[PDB]
C-alpha cells in the first residue's frame, strides 16, 4: 500500500 | 549550502536525520525501497557537526508517511528548516529540532512520497518531495 | 526526453529564487 | 524458463541481448538509468549457449525507444520470442533473430519504457514492459 | 479518414461500436466515467452506413478491461481494424467484426484504459489508447 | 459544512470564488479544462450571503498555478480557510479574504493542480487538491 | 477497481 | 504547459 506502482503492459510471447 | 537531489524511488524504508535543539536540522539520509530491495541513499551532511542523530525505521510496506510538517525560521541570519515531523499511518515521529518560526505542512490523502531533494549548508536550507502513486 | 518524470512539491525553507 | 522482473527505473541507457539466426532471442540484460546514474541490471541468461551478442547503446537522455516489435513463433515445441526490433527517435535497432512467425508491436505515442520483466529458458519465452511518463 | 481524440477520463462505462461481417469496424462511441458520473463521448461515425450496432455495457468500477485484441487487415485497398475483442476481469466481449488479417493485442497487467483516439473513414483506420493508474 | 469533490480534470481555466474581508472564503467554483473543452464545475455555495465575488481567469494553456497559499483561522469558533492566494507563472492573484491565522502553502516544482475537493458551510472549512503530470 | 487514481494533497483547514 | 498528460500506446491499424 506503501509501494509505488507503475503501468505494466504485456506478456507477448508464450501465453 | 550544497544542493542534493535523490530522485524518485519505489518507497521509503528508513530516514536518518540529525538536529540540534538550539538551531535546526543538520544531516539527512534516506534508505529507499527500490523495486522491493533497500537502496541506501547518499548521506547529505551539514558543513558542521555536533548534531543529535535520529533513525526513523518504518515497517515498510504497511507503514508509510501520510504527513510531513515542520517549521522554517532564521538561524544566524539564514532561513532554514528548524523542525521536522513525520506522521505515518501507525505513529508520529517528531518533532525533531526547534518548533519555532513559520509552520508548513503537507498532508497526503492519496499517493506516496518517493524521493527528496533540497540543500544543506550549516543546516537544512530547503527541501522538496517527489510524489507518486 | 528519455528521463521519467514525477510530481514534485516544494520547496519549503529558504527562498530558492 | 526462469522468470525475472527488473522492476521500474528512470529510463534506459543500454540493452544487451543475444540471438541465434536459426532459433530465437537468448540472453537479455539492461542498463537502466536510476536518477542520473547507470544501473546495471542482472544478466538474464539462456540455459544454453551459442548466441550472437548485440549491444544497443542509446544516447540517453535525448534518445529513447518509441516502438518495440518482434515475432513470436514455435521453436522446438515452444512458443518463444524469435525476433526483436527497437525503434527510437533517432535510429532503428534490429531486427535481431529470426523474422518468422506472428509479428507483434507496441508503439508508444507518449510515455517511456522504464523496465522489463519476462522469462527465459533456452530462449526468451515472453516479456512485459513497465510504462511511465 | 477523419481523426478523433476523446482524451483521458476516469474510466470506461460502456462501448458502442458497429461492424459489418464482410468488411471491418465502422462506428465507435465510448461512454466514459468522469469522476463518478457518466460522460457520453462523441459518436465517431463511418463515412458510410449499413453496420450492425453492438453495445458493451460494463459493470463499472467492479468490471474493467484487461486486454484489447483484434485483427488489422486490408479492405478495399486500405489497412483497417477488422475486428475487436474486449476481455475484462469478468467476461470476454467479442470478437466483433471479421477475424481475418494480422492479430494484435494489448494485455494489461497493471493499469487502466482511460481514453481512445484514432481515425475512421469508411472503417476504423487505426486507434490508440490512453493508459493510467 | 457540505462536502464537495469535483474530481480530476485536464487543467484549470478559471476560478470563481467569493470572500468577506471580515471573515473568510465563501463560494468556490472552477471552470476546468476537460480534454480541450471548458468544463463548468458546480458552484459550491456558502450557506450564507454577503460575500464579494472574484473571478480569476487564466490564460490556459500557457498560464498555470505554481503555488497556492493562504491562512486558516478561527471565525465564530469555527476553524476555516480565511484567505487564499494563487500564484501562477505569470501573475499573483490575491490575497483574498483575511490574512490572519496559521499559514499554509503548497508550491509545485513539477506537476499541475487538476481538481479540488473540500467542504463549505458558512465558509470554506477545508480543501484538498488533485495533482498530476 | 476500474476507477483511475490521482495524487491528492491536503487537507488544509479544519479537520 | 498547463495541460495534464497521460501515457498513450498505439496506433494499431494503418500507419
Ligand atoms: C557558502 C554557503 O554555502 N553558505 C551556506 C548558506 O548558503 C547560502 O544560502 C543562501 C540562503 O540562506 C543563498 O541560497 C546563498 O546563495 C547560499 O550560498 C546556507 O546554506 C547556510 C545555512 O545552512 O550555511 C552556509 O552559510
Ligand atoms: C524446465 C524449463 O524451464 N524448460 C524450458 C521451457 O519451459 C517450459 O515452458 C512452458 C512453455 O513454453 C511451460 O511454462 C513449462 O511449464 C516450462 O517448463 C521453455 O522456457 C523453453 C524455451 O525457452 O526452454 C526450456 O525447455
Ligand atoms: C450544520 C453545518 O454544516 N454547519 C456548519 C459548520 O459545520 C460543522 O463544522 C465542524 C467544524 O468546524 C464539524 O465538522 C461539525 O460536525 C459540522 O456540523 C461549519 O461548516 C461552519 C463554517 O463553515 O458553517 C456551518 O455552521
Ligand atoms: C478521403 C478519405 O478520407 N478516404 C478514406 C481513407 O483515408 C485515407 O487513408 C490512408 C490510409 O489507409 C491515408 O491516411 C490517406 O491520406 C487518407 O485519405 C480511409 O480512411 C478509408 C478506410 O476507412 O476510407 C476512405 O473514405
Amino acid at each position: 500500500s506503501g509501494i509505488s506502482q507503475t503501468v505494466i503492459v504485456g506478456p507477448w510471447g508464450a501465453k | 549550502g550544497k544542493a542534493f537531489d535523490d530522485g524518485a524511488f519505489t518507497g521509503i524504508r528508513e530516514i536518518n536525520l540529525s538536529y540540534n535543539k538550539e538551531t535546526a536540522i543538520g544531516d539527512f539520509q534516506v534508505v529507499y525501497d527500490l523495486n522491493g530491495s533497500p537502496y541506501v541513499g547518499q548521506n547529505h551532511k551539514s558543513f558542521i557537526t555536533g548534531f543529535t542523530p535520529v533513525k526513523i525505521s518504518l515497517d515498510f510496506p504497511s507503514e508509510y508517511i501520510m504527513e510531513v510538517s515542520g517549521y522554517t525560521g532564521n538561524v544566524s541570519g539564514y532561513v532554514v528548516v528548524r523542525s521536522l515531523t513525520f506522521k505515518t499511518n501507525k505513529k508520529t515521529y517528531g518533532p525533531y529540532g526547534v518548533t519555532s518560526g513559520t509552520p508548513f505542512n503537507l498532508p497526503i490523502e492519496n499517493g506516496l512520497i518517493v524521493g527528496f531533494k533540497g540543500s544543506i549548508g550549516y543546516w537544512l536550507d530547503y527541501f522538496s518531495m517527489y510524489l507518486s502513486l
